[PDB]
């Protein structure tokens, strides 16, 4: 049974044409998001263990489910005639970083050195398991207001980690790196990384530094807020134009503006409360 | 200057 084991509640999100319910669990009232996928609707297709067929968010988010609370945890799943229906293990309280920003503005240094950490912690759980996200955003990421963890979410467009090129792609434009603009190839690791690149631009300045693919080619980033030195060589270093120019997430993480990170908890207790 | 969510 499906209707009988969750309490069901109101849409979740900013609004768009996708449907994920706020639900509790009858058996432990454990908040859940229960998100609805059309079958008609999937790009990328799996088999399961069992040879199911199952859509590829389901085998991704199966291989990234565990204790490390960096990564939505999905925790069941059912088939419908039409649809799949994906119960995900939902924080509270939260807001997504999108709102987050739009909210407050480009963020203080510090705060945003905890956030872009956590999230680089959390993209390398998914590639360590095999999965490639593909649509890192502020939009799919989820702020713990109180215990200050940040959760990747949405793993609709993800794929297999591999080593090869990848010719598809269906995350988001302005996210997505100069050479799948150009070309229309791209490796996973390193487009990942210009992904993060822009996102740690959001999170200082306030927005996305652009918006046009002629912006994302042109290989010039222009600061709009008051950045230290040490963070916009990052961004431009991620944001480099050639992919082997840029760093790997070790790289990343030894890079100097990342020393002295924050815990979840005093970002939360500095930052949250 | 308008800040706007985008669709993948
Ligand atoms: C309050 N609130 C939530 O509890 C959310 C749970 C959520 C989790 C996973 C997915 C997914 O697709 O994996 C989608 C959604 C969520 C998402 C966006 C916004 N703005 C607010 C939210």
């Amino acid at each position: 049974p499906l209707e009988s084991q969750y309490q069901v509640g109101p849409l979740l999100g900013s609004g768009g044409f996708g449907s994920v319910y706020s639900g509790i669990r009858v058996s432990d009232n454990l908040p859940v998001a229960i998100k609805h996928v059309e079958k008609d609707r999937i790009s990328d297709w799996g088999e399961l263990p069992n040879g199911t067929r199952v859509p590829m968010e389901v085998v991704l988010l199966k291989k990234v489910s565990s204790g490390f609370s960096g990564v939505i945890r999905l925790l069941d799943w059912f088939e419908r005639p039409d649809s799949f229906v994906l119960i995900l293990e939902r924080p509270e309280p939260v807001q997504d970083l999108f709102d987050f920003i739009t909210e407050r503005g480009a963020l203080q240094e510090e705060l945003a050195r905890s956030f872009f950490w956590q999230v680089l912690e959390a993209v390398r759980h998914c590639h360590n398991c095999g999965v490639l996200h593909r649509d890192i955003k502020d939009e799919n990421i989820l702020i713990d207001l109180n215990r200050g963890e940040l959760k990747l979410i949405d793993f609709g467009s993800g794929a297999l980690l591999k080593d090869t090129v990848y010719t598809d792609f269906d995350g988001t434009r302005v996210y997505s790196p100069p050479e799948w603009i150009r070309y229309h190839r791209y490796h996973g690791r390193s487009a990942a990384v210009w992904s993060l690149g822009i996102l740690l631009y959001d999170m200082v300045c306030g927005d996305i530094p652009f918006e046009h693919d002629e912006e994302i080619i042109g290989g010039q980033v222009f600061f709009r807020q008051r950045v230290s030195s040490e963070c916009q060589h990052l961004i431009r270093w991620c944001l480099a134009l050639r992919p082997s120019d840029r760093p790997t997430f070790e790289e990343i993480q030894n890079h100097p503006w990342m020393q002295d990170v924050l815990l979840p908890q005093e970002t939360a207790e500095i930052h949250l409360h | 200057r308008k800040r706007r969510r985008h669709p993948s």
